[PDB]
């Protein structure tokens, strides 16, 4: 292959939560998704789960695109029995275990995506619990974290630095998950994570957290902490298939190398 | 307890509700993992039901205010 050209990891964040489209705009990322994509994202109720969603589906298509050089309208994106995307086996593609994956909670749209790690992200926004308190909701979740991982997310006298510990905890975990792309079926309790350093600062990626499997540390994975911004944690789990802060991408970017898929439709 | 309903919309992030379709599924309202393990264990210590995900995805509001009637 001639035109080989080193791939790097991609970190890319866009804020969906303060993404305000257009009839029109919105018209042309619709059309730029799979038709599948567009009758799910389609289906959502609210504008916030749509647009990230769309969010999801516009940057998996642009980092295929971008990385793989791989003409967007030719992107074949599908998915495992478990729903996770990944790219169709037929090539254009010399990255064999290039992986990557979304997450989209908060306010962000969050993407990693590497050639050789395998890799799961998720991100998650400090934000007060939808039903009940605080610690009536880290009762809802007792049965998903150990007991240390709980000392260490009740140790801080603030309940929204413990909120903080929850979510980033919680990432940690979906992390993991979504790298192994096993689904919400994986006892969650299995994992614990020593969340090290407890106190993260943003614009830098933390790479201390070591992950224990039923209590034997799992030493072939590395977890990459950030902050997008001082209310969101992002984790990307990365295992190797035997630095780079995220990047705020806004909506041209996402549509940067879009062509539209399915046609016209009121 | 007796409006669960409330308490999974308050789950799903939702408030009123009344501006929401009862017959929207739980995933087109926007279900989470986080918001799945929520409702999940609500409906366990409230309507000492178990659910699948696949069934606690496809859970309308109205199908909860059936599942809370019931008692
Ligand atoms: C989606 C899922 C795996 C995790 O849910 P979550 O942490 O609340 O949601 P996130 O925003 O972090 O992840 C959603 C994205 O993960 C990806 N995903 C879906 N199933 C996945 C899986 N089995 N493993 C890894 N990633 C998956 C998709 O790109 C999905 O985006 P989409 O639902 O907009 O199409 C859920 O099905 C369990
Ligand atoms: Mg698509
Ligand atoms: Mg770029
Ligand atoms: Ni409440």
């Amino acid at each position: 292959l001639y035109f080989q050209g080193h791939m790097e990891g991609v970190r890319w964040a866009f804020s969906c939560g303060t993404w305000l489209p257009s009839r029109a705009e919105w018209l042309l990322a619709v059309r730029s998704i799979q038709p599948e994509e567009k009758e799910r994202i389609g289906q959502f109720v609210f504008a916030r789960d749509a647009k990230a969603a769309m969010a999801g589906r516009l940057m998996i298509r642009k980092l295929v695109a971008e990385k793989l050089n791989i003409p967007w309208n030719h992107i074949r994106l599908q998915r495992t029995a478990k729903g996770k995307p990944v790219l169709a086996k037929d090539s254009s593609n010399p990255y064999p275990n290039f992986n990557f994956n979304i997450s989209h909670q908060g306010d962000y749209a969050v993407l990693a995506a590497e050639p050789e790690l395998q890799v799961g992200i998720d991100i998650m926004k400090t934000s007060f619990p939808g039903r009940g308190s605080i610690p009536e909701f880290f009762h809802i979740m007792k049965r998903k974290f150990t007991n240390k991982e709980w000392e260490t997310i009740r140790s801080f006298k603030d309940e929204w630095t413990q909120l903080d510990m929850f979510y980033r905890n919680w990432a940690l975990k979906e992390s993991f998950i979504k790298a192994i792309g096993v689904g919400l079926g994986f006892e969650l309790q299995r994992l614990e994570f020593d969340l090290s350093p407890l106190n993260l600062d943003i614009g830098q990626v933390y790479k201390e957290t070591r992950l224990f499997l039923d209590g034997e540390e799992e030493k072939e994975w590395a977890f990459e902490e950030s902050k997008i911004d001082e209310h969101h944690f992002v984790a990307v789990a990365l295992r190797k298939p035997d630095q780079r802060q995220f990047t705020i991408l806004n909506f041209n970017d996402l549509m940067s190398s879009a062509v539209p898929m399915t046609p016209e439709d009121p | 307890q007796r409006d669960l309903v409330e308490a999974v919309a308050h789950i799903l992030g939702i408030r009123d509700l009344a501006a929401v379709n009862l017959d929207s599924s739980l995933a087109d309202l926007g279900l989470d993992a986080l918001m799945s393990v929520e409702v999940r264990q609500t409906l366990e210590r409230e309507l000492n039901l178990v659910l699948s995900v696949r069934e606690v995805r496809q859970l309308t509001l109205r199908k909860l205010q059936e599942l809370s009637s019931k008692a």
